[PDB]
């Protein structure tokens, strides 16, 4: 990894990559956007102007309410040696989106949620609070068909690990679901805390092998925040991007970003956010080191 | 070398919140939050009397 | 049906006796235990403060 | 099971299971008893009269002090249904055979201690505190060259378990043992609730699984009482009948019984514990209905 290190930091200095970054497109030219563009399913996105695309979105069940199976969730799916790897890239629940959100947390099989932002931040609204608080009504919560019981919670410095039990209330079948906040992200900007991100991004790596050895195959997490596409691209550029470096496979961080946008649109959204990514993966090589 | 890590869970009784502070290594950490998922569940001091 | 157990164990710093009380299935009981042979120790409400 | 039941109970009113117990010899004719019977081996007893055969005996690793490596313990072994059973039955330690005792548990491996008596009992000591108590001197007691640290105590109803970790103190490894001690015993006689030590037996089995898992082998458990042939043999004996109910073998109590005489001499000394073991097959059998 020495010469990865020294190669990462050469292509720093060459004064090229925030140019790539502008030349990226922020979304595919004839990109389809059927069923997020119908009126129907104008209110069921926290941002207009952020959508999935239709090949890639996630399905629900249809359901009277919901008859398209809508919600703002791309799956993203990317192979890097010979390993796919597979997310769901979500917007924060909608007061009126949460049993649509567990919906798709059961279908897809979800065993862990990734979490990139805070309830309210600065005094907007960033995610509606779609799981229980512990000691509040049983520590349970009901949407929809789906009764969520929040049963343990281990605040870390950077991040908060919550574990749920989700029950399906027409079959009665219950599962667990892995929660974990990001709780550092300033109001504006990235967080000047890198090692903190790569504690998350360690804690993520942690639990998704817990609970695939638990499971004795390999479900996506979902990833979210307030849009789906800013920090969401962040975390998951930078997890990939880690594996790539931890593997020595040759794809460059431009190459990537272009594939994330081609699954869903703006996926990192500002300069400052991609300059962190690189800020991450320095640092990862340099704790190597 | 084990850590300080701080569980919050709910009485089974009573709905109190309980804090628990261990010390442990992380991989003895995740089989204990593991547990809490299972069938384990803790009696707050009251409860217990 | 889970049942109930009570715990004795040391503080990890002042030796004092700690006594948790918990409900769960044998096999999380079982499992439990085994945790405080490997690494996973309580700390005492005054040492935590 | 319900012919097994049946058969059993048919030769308890034959009126001989009585009768057989008195013919089975206390211990073997031509029995040697060479190294417990040396002088310098008499303190090591705590009955003088009950020592090892010396075919069988548990021999210890020399020392200056003990060089004949002494400890009045025998090993058990029964092949029931193609299955070897392996336990050493031995006194409960004397305050000068403590570091003995745990120098036996470290060579033989032993997972499990089955301590089927209180330390003291109507004022008689039955065995010395071999293992620390909780919160006293950091939970810690030092035997010889083994450091011993109770880790945890669940009371049950009948019996406690308490687990243990042993520290070689010059080589530093540390191994796992678990201490199991029936508290139900009385002073005198057998007792009344049989269920009780069915579930002292069930846990013995549920221990033993439990650290024959962790090894991912198959250690003898280590049964004590005062003299390690009473209580022990009754333990014992009613474990390789209930295994031998359970997979359908064609031994008879009293075959048994004379296996394990053959072994370790006076194993059950009164036909009140043989009624016993009886007893609880009894119970065993009307629980599976
Ligand atoms: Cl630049
Ligand atoms: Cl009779
Ligand atoms: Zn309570
Ligand atoms: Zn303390």
């Amino acid at each position: 990894m020495d010469e990865r290190f020294r190669t990462l930091k050469k292509k720093l200095e060459e004064g090229m990559v925030f140019t790539e970054y502008e030349q990226i497109p922020k979304k595919k030219a004839n990109g389809i956007f059927s069923t997020a563009a119908l009126p129907e399913n104008a209110e069921r996105s926290r941002i207009r102007e952020v959508v999935p695309y239709e090949e890639n979105r996630v399905e629900l069940i249809p359901t009277k309410e919901n008859n398209t199976g809508y919600i703002n969730a791309s799956h993203i799916k990317v192979v890097v040696g010979g390993a796919e790897w597979h997310y769901i890239a979500t917007q924060g629940p909608l007061p009126h989106t949460c049993h649509d959100f567990w919906q798709m947390v059961w279908e897809q099989g979800v065993n862990v949620i990734a979490m990139v932002t805070a309830e309210e931040e600065g005094g907007r609204t960033k995610s509606h609070r779609y799981w229980p608080k512990l000691g509040s009504k049983h520590s349970s919560a009901t949407y929809g068909k789906f009764k969520v019981t929040t049963k343990f919670r281990t605040d870390s410095v950077c991040y908060a690990t919550t574990g749920l039990k989700v029950k399906h209330l027409l079959s009665g079948q219950e599962r667990t679901v892995w929660h974990l906040q990001y709780t550092d992200w300033p109001d504006h900007g990235c967080p000047e805390d890198v090692q903190g991100f790569l504690s998350y991004l360690e804690e993520i790596q942690s639990v998704r092998r817990h609970t695939n050895s638990m499971l004795e195959r390999h479900p996506p997490i979902v990833v979210h925040c307030s849009a789906g596409v800013g920090r969401t691209g962040v975390l998951i550029l930078s997890e990939l991007m880690i594996y790539c470096l931890e593997h020595n496979e040759k794809v460059e961080v431009p190459m990537m970003l272009r594939l994330l946008r081609e699954q869903r649109m703006f996926m990192i959204q500002t300069i400052a956010q991609y300059k962190f990514v690189y800020q991450v993966l320095i640092q990862f090589l340099q704790n190597s080191r | 070398e084990p850590q300080r890590h701080t569980m919050l869970c709910m009485c089974c009784k009573c709905e109190a919140r309980i804090e628990l502070v261990v010390e442990s290594s992380a991989d003895d950490l995740r089989a204990f939050q593991q547990l809490f998922l299972n069938t384990l569940s803790f009696v707050c001091p009251w409860c217990a009397s």
